């Protein structure tokens, strides 16, 4: 919502203005890997205990 | 209408005025400060003369 | 073309009023409404 | 299948209600008001020096 | 037209003395030109100092040609700070009744259209000059419409002499004359072009047959009384018929399926019958009194309802 002032002629009179606006949400994503290997599976499981 | 939508659309038409009458009643006190600064440029000669 | 009743109760409040139609390409639905246009209702 | 869209918030302005007598410029006036001026022709002010 | 009419506001400046502002309240209803259909205009836009070109003031002939690009308006009420008028091409008021005032030396009858003319007459060009603002106002003269066709037919025909009397009218038993002046060579050449374009277009192949009726008209004025008072005592066709014996062309191409006299007369109504508007401006205004009288006198107001 914008403001207004008052003037004299021959300036034409301004009226109130309004603005009406939206944005699209921009979207991104992330990654992170972790990899174990073969023998570490058996130690948490219990194949080679 | 008799419905809720008919009474609802009035409140968009009353609070269009209130967002706009304050915009025009506020256009005077920001013009009083304007139309002192347009007189006091014509009561005023420059320094170098 | 967005829903005016969502803005009939505000969620938060801005602080900076600028010439808004100075920068236009930052938005997607954007309309200057001289004091009351038709399609507000 | 579950999908949805959303509106995340809507933001307004605040019209700053400015009185002229809060301004520092209001020394340079002598503000007295008329209930009528459009009924008045040329007025004047006398000075004795 | 609008629903609640349309009223402009011509602004009056700040400093105007009392013997200068009191010359506006004698101008309750006049004819005032506008360049636009805006609402906020100044007297310096209205005045004759805005009427001038770059530096060259156009004289009484070009003063016609620069009316038809402006929009004539009539003042309804002069407030001390602004002058309210109403244009003619938009719409009158709610009621459609806007009171004028005569400047003419000639009174008005009812139903007569009004095409306005510059103040051409001797002892009549009365310009209210404002000395507090350096402004002059040249008000045009409303007339009954066939007078406006007479004066332009004098002023156009007068320059055609000078590019190589005529200045006395008669209307309702009063001899009046117009002020003669040297004419600007520019706007007269606009008139000679605007005539001959509307002159040549009204001639078609069918007008080779109507020309063979000239020996019928010249033999008809010798029998019936309506035609002796039709040709004229001064006209060309009577001096044409005594020397020229025309005859029609024999065969026309595709003469079976078309009426050649019909194409001669449709084009005549739309160009040569249009000529009374192509020189002057449009007769927008006629006088329709409600309860006053049959005749509206000079120096009196007149109710007005729009007319094409």
């Amino acid at each position: 919502h914008q403001p207004l002032i008052a003037r004299d002629g021959p300036h034409p009179i301004e009226q109130p203005t309004h603005n009406y606006m939206t944005k699209i949400i921009d979207r991104r994503a992330l990654n992170a890997a972790f990899s174990l290997a073969t023998e570490a599976i058996a130690l948490l499981t219990g194949e080679a205990l | 209408d008799g419905t809720g939508i008919g009474a609802h659309r009035q409140l968009r038409a009353i609070q269009q005025l209130a967002r706009n009458v304050q915009a025009v009643l506020g256009a005077f006190e920001r013009g009083t400060a304007d139309q002192m600064l347009h007189v006091l440029l014509e009561k005023a000669p420059p320094l170098a003369l | 073309g967005y829903r005016y009743a969502a803005a009939m109760v505000p969620t938060g409040s801005l602080l900076s009023t600028i010439e808004v139609a100075s920068h236009r390409r930052l938005f997607d639905f954007f309309s200057r409404v001289r004091s009351d246009a038709n399609s507000l209702y | 299948d579950v999908e949805f869209d959303a509106l995340l918030g809507s933001y307004c302005n605040t019209l700053s209600l400015v009185r002229f007598l809060e301004l520092g410029l209001s020394v340079a006036c002598v503000c007295t008001k008329f209930p009528e001026l459009a009924y008045m022709n040329e007025g004047r002010v006398q000075f004795e020096v | 037209m609008l629903a609640d009419g349309f009223e402009t506001d011509i602004a009056i400046p700040s400093g105007i003395s009392r013997p200068d502002a009191a010359a506006l309240q004698r101008c309750e209803g006049r004819v005032v030109f506008l360049p636009t259909i805006r609402r906020q205009l100044t007297l310096a836009d209205v005045a004759h100092e805005s009427f001038v070109s770059g530096g060259v003031s156009p004289d009484t002939l070009g003063l016609l040609l620069a009316y038809r690009r402006r929009f004539p308006a009539v003042i309804t009420r002069v407030l001390p700070t602004r002058i309210v008028a109403c244009p003619l091409d938009v719409g009158l008021t709610h009621a459609g009744t806007v009171n004028l005032r005569n400047t003419s030396p000639v009174d008005l009858c009812n139903g007569d259209p009004i095409s306005l003319v510059p103040p051409v007459f001797e002892g009549q060009a009365t310009d209210v000059r404002l000395d507090s603002l350096d402004l002059t106002l040249r008000f045009p003269v409303p007339l009954p419409s066939p007078l406006a066709r007479e004066i332009v037919a004098r002023l156009v025909a007068r320059g055609i002499r000078d590019l190589n009397d005529l200045n006395v009218l008669y209307y309702n038993g009063s001899r009046l004359s117009l002020l003669a002046d040297v004419q600007q060579l520019g706007p007269v050449n606009a008139e000679l072009r605007s005539l001959v374009l509307n002159m040549v277009y009204s001639i078609t192949e069918g007008t080779t047959i109507i020309l063979t009726l000239i020996p019928r008209l010249f033999a008809l004025s010798a029998q019936d009384g309506y035609v002796n008072a039709l040709l004229q005592m001064q006209s060309v066709t009577r001096e044409a018929a005594q020397l020229i014996h025309p005859e029609a062309p024999a065969l026309m191409q595709d003469g079976e399926r078309r009426l050649p006299l019909y194409e001669a007369l449709v084009a005549w109504l739309t160009h040569a019958g249009q000529l009374g508007d192509t020189l002057a401006l449009a007769p927008v205004v006629r006088v329709c009194t409600f309860d006053g009288a049959a005749v509206v006198r000079s120096g009196d107001m007149a109710p007005v309802i729009r007319y094409p």
